[PDB]
């Protein structure tokens, strides 16, 4: 047992310095806004257009669109054209006597150039961690439909982050299936989710609409490019550094009966450039495994005092809320919360790791699970070997870039450390 | 602000 002054304590890692780092998700989070439509008792699916024409038919004040927020890297007048030109085709599907399940947009000067035909360091804005933050919250409606299992689902079925999995899964299955079956065209994609509200009548609700490019993914990593238009409530003045990537309209006038009345509030259309792959649509499409394995984590927690009390005690964590897991950390102290926050909070993680994969997370998430072993050793009194610290801060530091998430996850670490070797 | 790194600390 060597002598103290030579132990190793490892450091904080070193988060990079540079301009706040900017949103570089498929599609909206927290900002989204959905039109939505109550669908009928029986239901049935209709067609993406028809329900997307009537969700934007709920809403009354559309008004004529203007650029409020400028892309800094890219032709705005492009992207205003984009969207009047999403309008036309509209009222064009409108006027037509069937509607159609697809339709292949005009191949404009404006969509060729918007759909194409970064090393440099960012740090870390608090908004990745307001992301995390409400993805972890409940929302009102069940965005799944149908063991340990059962008291699982009660928890995680109303939770932000499953109305991430149903988005990410919709949207990435119709821009596939479309990617097979139009190469050529320029195809325009309601982005679509299903849920059911409190009262229990199932509801349809629209995001906005992706323009899909050309599309022949004879391999995996093959990209396709599109366009993103996204409703949002969200002032772009707010954080315009989030936004950096996008160029963002004011498209309507929107009612909210506000905590002094009713307000006025601007609705937003947040549109930008971005690409896929055939491997990542996939990957999209399985986000339901996300499901699956925060599961499996939160069954092998309850593996620990069911092996420790010779009794599984899941009736008892579940059915009472008075056990408590750390789950949170503000400087007055750490927030603790019931197995429901613990569900909710692990597939946040499992979902945003889906959502922000990059080869960035791959490294970080391969590097810093060595480090964190180490660190609970050391926190457990039992003297690892930290002879390879060096190499090991080097193999991690190197993924911390720009990439929001990992950044995010990097500061967390960093505060996990604090706590640990205290 | 949740942290899910606090877990490892039950």
């Amino acid at each position: 047992s060597i002598e103290p002054f030579l132990r190793t304590t490892p450091r904080p890692l070193r988060l990079p310095d540079g301009p706040l780092c900017h949103q570089r998700s498929k599609f909206l989070l927290m900002d989204a806004l959905k039109l939505s439509i109550e669908d009928p008792s029986h239901e049935g699916e209709g067609i993406p257009l028809y329900d997307a024409i009537k969700c934007m038919k709920t809403f009354f004040g559309w008004k004529e669109p203007n650029i409020v927020k400028p892309h800094e890297k890219g032709i705005n007048p492009n992207y205003l054209m984009a969207w009047k030109q999403v309008l036309a085709e509209l009222q064009d599907i409108e006027n037509e006597e069937k509607i159609p399940r697809t339709k292949n947009m005009k191949r404009t000067s404006q969509l060729k150039w918007a759909l194409g035909e970064e090393p440099e360091p960012r740090s870390l804005a608090s908004w990745v961690q307001n992301e995390f933050n409400k993805a972890c919250e409940l929302t009102d409606s069940s965005w799944i439909e149908l063991m340990r299992r059962n008291y699982f689902t009660a928890e995680v079925s109303h939770c932000r982050a499953t109305e991430y999995i149903m988005k990410g899964v919709y949207i990435n299955t119709a821009l596939l299936n479309a990617s097979c079956a139009a190469m050529d065209d320029f195809q325009l994609i309601p982005m679509i989710s299903k849920c059911r509200t409190k009262e229990g009548r199932r509801k349809t609700n629209l995001y906005g609409f992706i323009i899909k490019g050309r599309s022949h993914l004879r391999n995996d990593t093959d990209v396709v490019n599109f366009v993103s238009m996204e409703f949002s409530l969200t002032d772009p003045r707010l954080e315009p550094h989030k936004w950096e990537k996008y160029c963002v309209l004011e498209i309507g006038d929107m009612l909210l009966r506000t905590a002094i009345g009713q307000v006025s509030r601007p609705m937003f259309l947040y549109v930008r450039t971005n690409g896929t792959s055939k491997i990542k649509m996939k990957w999209g499409m399985e986000m339901r495994r996300c499901l699956l394995q925060s599961l499996q984590q939160i069954e092998s927690m309850i593996e620990a005092e069911s092996s420790v009390k010779e009794k599984d005690m899941t009736k008892e964590f579940f059915e009472n809320k008075s056990e408590t897991w750390p789950i949170g950390e503000s400087p007055r102290g750490v927030e603790e919360g019931s197995i429901g926050k613990v569900c909710r909070t692990l597939l946040a993680k499992s979902v945003f790791n889906s959502l922000y994969a990059s080869p960035q997370l791959e490294g970080f998430s391969a590097e810093s699970r060595k480090l964190l072993l180490i660190v609970q050793a050391l926190r457990d009194n039992l003297e690892p070997g930290t002879f390879d610290l060096g190499g090991l801060y080097e193999a991690i530091e190197e993924c911390l870039i720009n990439d929001p998430w990992v950044l995010l996850n990097a500061s967390w670490f960093n505060s996990f450390l604090t706590h640990a070797l205290k | 602000d949740y942290n899910p790194y606090c877990l490892y600390c039950k």
